[PDB]
């Protein structure tokens, strides 16, 4: 029984090998106090960590420590590692070999020195970091299609035919989902809000969480609601007011669709992923269209799938069947399959031991995965 | 699944009211048991349910052989010249590790139904990858 | 929660009866193939038999 | 009234649903019949053709 | 009950003596993974054989062991010759007697170590390799006339008289029936499309096997296509795409009426043909030209039995009767005949026993055929 810990920059989330739920999850918000100290004997805590600084953002400051797949300000992300062995999980890592997680190719520093880090001081037994796509694929048992995780942090997608983890196709996308948020603050000032501040731009995301779907014939649906009043929504911060969202509710998650009104120019996730698929053999996209799995989180608004099966099979030539998987066990794949690998016992085999790292030099990571 | 574990743990609650309408509140504490076991299994077309059971019909073997090794170990001893070989029980480990010990036999099944698209052959497959030469004890018949 | 099922509901109806429009529509389109392809088996029986005939004399 | 509305549209779904999968074994079995009807007009083009080349020499 | 294996470079068919049919045909490709694997636990194999590995050629690089009827890297044939025994066919060489094929006059150390590999390892009891020609006529019931058998890898002519099998004509040329692809392929990229890879160069003979008819007075159709839009066809790949042939459907097999195109400075097959027979007496071209047989594969194409009738009686004297046997149990001829030469009871006393070879060394093979 070794240990499963996802590193993906929205919700560090802790398990055991082959337990099918992770034991505890919570955001990985890392937080510091902005005020003076004013009733003395409060014996302040000098930082938080997880659920319990999200309990009291009032007077914090958040960072995350994670964006786009890099791990920056390495301190507070240690630190987060720290709470989360002792605290969350409660046991000692001296006893328990550990596998992370990691996005495709972010740099090639960052595992370097992450299992290092993580390596050295926590003292782990051992340790072997897996890129996320082809854990994902485990977690749904279907070994061979493409993924599309789509993790807050970063956006990917990868080729994967019969268990062969095809790389030169990768295509890689820093469309985050956090970036969905952060383009809601700018639409939603128009309707006369405003949400300046950290904590309520943390809070705009739960505000997200309900009020997205993505919906078909955006233009359509758009001057629909635009006519009528019909969807006009209603939903309320911990404040007392009561706030109502129009067609920003299915104006947000269509950045994913383009990306014209984000700014960046690199083409929607539908066409990247068509893409990716057009970039293999003349005889692998047989199967391909027909195994296209969804994974990571930021894909729980309702309606993505079908609206990705419209644009996919517009796209395509109309003679294959694009039947995508989109299981609702979504936005937790990630860490099913992790637990899943770990339990694989061939696998034991795999994950470096202290004495290949003490012997070899820190390089070992990526010679040997 | 959900039928098998419910039609055995009803067995054993039955097995729990036999105790019960055979209940006592005497000081009893020195048991002598007589346990009745499968008997060793060697027939036509056999699945793993016969491995399984052949399996456990052995390991008392394995007890047996242990226990008069340890036995005639003591008796030889106040007789010592020199033994011939410790552990009678070796024997037998050469194959338990081969059922049991990790990525062994038994060890397999568990691997591989976790492992996505069960196929039965990939099974085959994988053991004679694994543990044909490289354990002296799984060949094949012909 | 009831009118949040109640959106839920509406919108699987109204995504239901958009597919069921499309086949629909491309079922219409293939018997539109049907009768092509059946009417080139036709005369391609029709030009044969003339070839046919011409040859045994 | 939600709870009232919601149940509606799901019997309207359910009403929906059950002709859309009509609608597909219908599209289906006459995907099969156009295949079929192609596949005929293919090889009785390849008939025609064979008993030309024939004719000629 | 011995056995027949063909050794012919396209598809290593497999059957047993006395059978009217092979028991299992399979193209001879032999495969390689070309990238590295990603999904542990998959328990890969370390190469792939026939149609099985045909199945995934996605992931694959394709190796013919034999070009030219020479064979090659005998490391992946005698693969083959072990794929074949145990997994097709399916019995242990130890107890059957073996027959094999060979093309009229390959090399010289080819047999002289093909017999001690087929011979040695796999323990065989007897073989006897039979020159293709003399063999694709006790297939056809006919013991006079001229086979050109064009097995894909080579092609060429014998002339064989009242049953004597006449060497110095032998006319061998190396007009294989992979080259027509292999020019196919260059004719194909100008209609635009592109098949650069191995596994397409494999899809592209396929698409060959349908679309392939070679016509009569090449100039007249030619223009003839050229002007009217009449058999502009269609195909699909299993990719989606449909690809629109139009001349080059019947520019494909005239290279081998003409070699003109591929480059080689070697006449037409139906010049060699009628240069073998004019390389004989003066009395046994009288019935030679009555039985000419078609045999091998590569002449499934249609009409090109006419186009060679037309051809030779152009060339011949226009007072013989040149009717062509081009019987439709092609492609398969080989296998018939060595089964019947199989089935000979006379015949048994042929063939080489272990001991012979043995004591004798390993020139048996040309010393006693
Ligand atoms: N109700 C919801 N609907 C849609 N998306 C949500 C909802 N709640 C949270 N999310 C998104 O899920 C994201 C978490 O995904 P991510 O962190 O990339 O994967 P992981 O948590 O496995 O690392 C959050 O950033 C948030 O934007
Ligand atoms: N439909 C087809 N029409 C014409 N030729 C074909 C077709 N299918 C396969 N062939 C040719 O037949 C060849 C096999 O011939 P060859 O290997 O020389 O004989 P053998 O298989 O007996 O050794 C293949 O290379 C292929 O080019
Ligand atoms: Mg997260
Ligand atoms: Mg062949």
């Amino acid at each position: 029984t070794a240990l499963v810990c996802d590193n993906g920059s929205g919700l560090v989330k802790a398990g055991f090998a082959g337990d099918d739920a992770p034991r505890a999850v919570f955001p990985s918000i890392v937080g510091r106090p902005r005020h003076q100290g004013v009733m003395v004997g409060m014996g302040q805590k000098d930082s938080y960590v997880g659920d319990e600084a999200q309990s009291k953002r009032g007077i914090l400051t958040l960072k995350y420590p994670i964006e786009h797949g890099i791990i920056t300000n390495w301190d507070d992300m240690e630190k987060i590692w720290h709470h989360t062995f002792y605290n969350e999980l409660r046991v000692a890592p001296e006893e328990h070999p550990t596998l992370l997680t990691e996005a495709p190719l972010n740099p090639k520093a960052n595992r370097e020195k992450m299992t290092q880090i993580m390596f050295e001081t926590f003292n782990v037994p051992a340790m072997y970091v897996a890129i996320q796509a082809v854990l994902s694929l485990y977690a749904s048992g279907r070994t061979t299609g493409i993924v599309l995780d789509s993790g807050d942090g970063v956006t990917h997608n990868v080729p994967i035919y019969e268990g062969y983890a095809l790389p030169h196709a990768i295509m890689r996308l820093d469309l985050a989902g956090r970036d969905l948020t952060d383009y809601l603050m700018k639409i939603l000032t128009e309707r006369g809000y405003s949400f300046v501040t950290t904590a309520e731009r943390e809070i705009v995301r739960d505000i997200k969480e309900k009020l997205c779907y993505v919906a078909l014939d955006f233009e359509n649906e758009m001057a629909t609601a635009a006519s009528s009043s019909s969807l006009e929504k209603s939903y309320e911060l911990p404040d007392g007011q009561v706030i109502t969202i129009g067609n920003e509710r299915f104006r947000c998650p269509e950045t994913l669709f383009q990306p014209s009104f984000i700014g960046m120019e690199s083409a929607g996730i539908h066409e990247t992923t068509y893409n990716s698929i057009m970039k293999c053999d003349i005889d692998i996209r047989k199967d391909l269209y027909a195994n296209n799995v969804m994974s990571g989180g930021t894909t729980m608004y309702p309606g993505i799938a079908d609206r990705m099966q419209k644009e996919i099979t517009a796209l395509a030539p109309s003679t294959m069947k694009i039947k995508i998987i989109a299981p609702p066990e979504r936005k937790y794949s990630v860490w099913i399959g992790g637990s899943i690998l770990a339990s694989l016992s061939t696998f034991q085999q795999m994950w470096i031991t202290k004495q290949e790292y003490d012997e070899a030099g820190p390089s070992i990571v990526h010679r040997k995965c | 699944a959900l039928a098998k574990a419910v039609y055995e743990r009803m067995f054993n609650w039955m097995v729990t009211r036999i105790n019960a309408t055979l209940e006592t509140k005497q000081p009893r504490q020195y048991f002598i048991g007589v346990l009745d076991i499968a008997g060793f299994e060697i027939f036509d077309f056999n699945s793993f349910e016969q491995l399984c059971i052949n399996f456990t019909n052995e390991k008392l073997q394995q007890f047996f052989n242990h226990h008069m090794f340890v036995l005639e170990q003591e008796e030889y001893k106040k007789e010592g010249i020199e033994w011939e070989f410790i552990d009678f029980g070796m024997d037998l480990q050469a194959c338990i590790d081969l059922i049991e010990k990790p990525m062994g036999i038994m060890s397999i099944l568990e691997e591989e139904c976790m492992f996505p698209k069960a196929t039965d052959m990939t099974f085959k497959a994988k053991l004679f990858d694994n543990h044909l030469g490289k354990s002296s004890n799984f060949q094949k018949p012909r | 929660e009831a009118e949040k099922a109640a959106d839920e509901s509406e919108r699987g109806m109204k995504v239901i009866e958009s597919r069921a429009q499309k086949d629909e529509e491309k079922m219409e389109i293939q018997e539109i193939q049907l009768k092509e392809a059946k009417h080139i088996a036709e005369d391609a029986d029709r030009k044969y038999e003339e070839v046919a005939r011409k040859l045994v004399i």
